[PDB]
């Protein structure tokens, strides 16, 4: 095992635990010449990374076929790679890494979310006075005293907004 | 009317920047999407980058994790860095390549 000190100003197109024999360049420096070539046979390892960064992405390796491109929110099930054997489990940007031969997706979502009063106003608009009336109309009777006092004061409010002509968005 | 906590939840998101969880969402922090519940100014922002934190390493300080590899919240990523969130580990740039060569 010969380490060979690779300076940071040199590119390296080798994934961790790769396969290399005496003909395939490992540290392929940005600059040509003197750059290390394949020293003998075997696998390859990478030591002392300047930064070890964790990400809430998930790892989905592949051997061939890269259909899903970079930056698309992929839903839990949508085929990522490998024709169809590789599928995501969560939404978020898919960062393909041909270097390490693996496509990963950063678990993120397009959650709508506001602050202050414009946050509440729109939510007040969305509130359907109709359905809630029946929902509570049942929530008042079937449940016990625990939910009873809740729906009790709760229903009268909406009921008051209905027989009024003034939507609760006006608040 | 809006089934929020009568006083607390109100004040919390009413004046502050404390994100309200109105429509949409499905991704979680342990329990599925909150329909009307609230989440902190940190929860929201940090949802787009869970664990996504760069942990710089000094030279001559190898690692304890080989590239792509699942980490635990608090697990020593390196012998000089202690990660503060779960997920997978990833490298950055190479300085050493030690491996069997016939």
């Amino acid at each position: 095992p010969k380490d060979y000190r690779v300076q940071p100003h040199m590119n390296v197109v080798v994934p961790e635990g790769a396969r290399v024999e005496a003909g395939d360049k490992i540290v392929a420096a940005i600059d040509p010449e003197e750059e290390v070539i394949a020293e003998a046979e075997g696998v390859v390892h990478l030591h002392e990374p300047a930064s070890i960064l964790v990400v809430k992405a998930r790892v989905y390796p592949f051997e061939d076929d890269v259909e899903v491109s970079t930056g698309d929110r992929v839903a839990p099930g949508d085929v990522l790679a490998d024709g169809g054997k590789v599928k995501s489990d969560v939404y978020g940007r898919v960062e393909v890494d041909l270097v390490r031969n693996v496509v990963r997706v950063v678990e993120s979502y397009d959650i709508d979310a506001r602050m202050g009063a414009e946050a509440i106003q729109q939510l007040l608009k969305e509130l359907d006075l109709e359905a809630l009336e029946k929902e509570l109309l049942e929530e008042m009777k079937h449940p016990s005293r625990a939910r009873r006092a809740k729906a009790r004061k709760r229903l009268e409010v909406v009921r008051a907004f209905l027989d009024s002509g003034n939507r609760p968005e006006w608040m | 009317l809006l089934d929020l906590s009568a006083t607390e939840l109100e004040q919390v998101l009413y004046f502050s920047k404390y994100i309200v969880l109105d429509p949409k969402g499905a991704i979680l922090n342990g329990v599925p999407v909150e329909k009307r519940q609230l989440l902190t100014d940190e929860e929201y922002r940090e949802l787009r980058y869970g664990k996504q934190e760069t942990y710089p390493l000094p030279p001559g300080v190898d690692a304890l994790v080989k590239d792509g590899e699942e980490v635990v919240k608090g697990q020593e990523l390196a012998p000089g860095v202690v990660s503060r969130l779960d997920g997978v580990a990833l490298y950055r740039f190479p300085r050493r390549v030690r491996v069997e060569y016939v």
